């Protein structure tokens, strides 16, 4: 996976 | 007319052309007159989706460039190098045209008292300058790391002050600012902080959740917790 | 150097870059030499997409201008700038196909003949959609003409199982049905190519066996939509 | 609408 930010 | 630019930021919008709705929404910003809750929102994904575009071609790209140059064509290296460098350049002037409507117009006409408006546009000047940061080298990656940095912090301290902790701007805000910490700097240590304390001060005012919050809060705080899952 | 003008396409392609993709192929048709099968699908996939997002974006908005004063000729003008985005990427592909593509199949590449003649009445099909009154009469008819022409070289020279036989037939009953507003005419030629392929299917490999029956798939439920 | 090659 990678880091999430605001979708 | 601006109710004609928006509208037609609205078409482009619902036919997938983001150029299209960045150009209308960038044309109102130019007005000098504020943004309403919506027409921010219109800028806001706009603007994600053309810079999100590049963002994404370039993780495949950047992707395809360590395959290539293992294997030691010289003249592919270069190509897929130079196809890179094409998207960098389009990325980096996307997040101009951005920033400078945030330092020239956005944050600069928000009134004294307008803080859920300072911290969305503040946040959004760190996510721009965080962009650039994925991207860029050396000396060029430092200055654009510490004004992302500049940007989110002050965010970061207005909203503390002046918002609920389940607002999806101090939540979102919290996110994209660990994300930076994390991905950007480095730091797990302080993304995981800054992470868990912001998703726990949301939990414990859960009740305080509306309607028109709890979808968009939510989210954040699943995602805080996916992020914090995946750091840990 | 056409190597690596294809290994840009298909790098475009992997990025998701379309107009990029459409732009190296077509640096590629302009070296004049015939194109490799490879190269004839990266041309056809790149320029199917550039025009695609346009077509879909059309369709968008002409639905909101007929579902929906001053908003409505704002959705006017921005149709018709769609539009005419939609034609300039059309008139490339149909100059290059002019220009480059039919002029260089020999005699006896009827494949390609058929593949590129098949091609030129798509994209004016495509015009035809977004064209009203003497100008959709024009390209109507140089839709029709293409496909046509493509027709009689496919049913001379290839078997009623071959896949661009059986695609070309597929768009050009959807030429009919759509476009001219024949749906009999439309119900027939599908019909003809689906019965006229069901004979040689078993003799087909496990390959041909899918390409040609995902043809016959879509033939079989367009005719089912007609009816 | 009808389909065409995909
Ligand atoms: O919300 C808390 C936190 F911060 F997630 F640990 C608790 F675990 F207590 F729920
Ligand atoms: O769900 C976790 C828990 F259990 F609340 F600590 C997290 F901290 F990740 F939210
Ligand atoms: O296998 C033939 C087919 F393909 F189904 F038509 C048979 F007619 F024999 F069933």
């Amino acid at each position: 996976l990678r880091s999430c930010s605001v979708t | 007319d601006r109710e004609q630019l928006v509208q037609k930021a609205r078409l482009a919008e619902q036919a997938e052309r983001y150029d299209d709705m960045a150009a209308a929404m960038k044309n109102v910003t130019e007005l000098n007159e504020p943004l309403s809750n919506e027409e921010r929102n219109l800028l806001s994904v706009a603007y994600k989706n053309v810079v999100g575009a590049r963002r994404s071609s370039w993780r495949v790209i950047s992707s395809i460039e360590q395959k290539t140059s293992a294997d030691g064509n010289e003249k592919k290296i270069e190509m897929v190098r130079a196809y890179r460098e094409k998207i960098e350049k389009e990325l980096e002037a996307v997040c101009q045209d951005v920033l400078s409507l945030l330092d020239n117009y956005l944050i600069k006409n928000c009134s004294e008292t307008q803080y859920e408006s300072k911290v969305f546009y503040l946040k959004m000047k760190g996510d721009y300058y965080r962009y650039l940061a994925e991207v860029a080298t050396g000396e060029k990656r430092a200055t654009v790391v510490e004004s992302s940095e500049k940007a989110y912090s002050e965010a970061h301290e207005i909203s503390k002050e002046h918002m609920q902790p389940t607002h999806p701007i101090r939540l979102g805000l919290a996110l994209n600012y660990s994300v930076f910490y994390y991905e950007i700097q480095n730091a797990p240590e302080q993304a995981c902080h800054l992470a868990k304390t912001a998703f726990d001060d949301a939990i414990a005012e859960l009740d305080t959740l509306n309607e028109d919050s709890y979808k968009d809060s939510t989210l954040i705080m699943q995602l805080l917790r996916d992020n914090l899952t995946l750091w840990t």
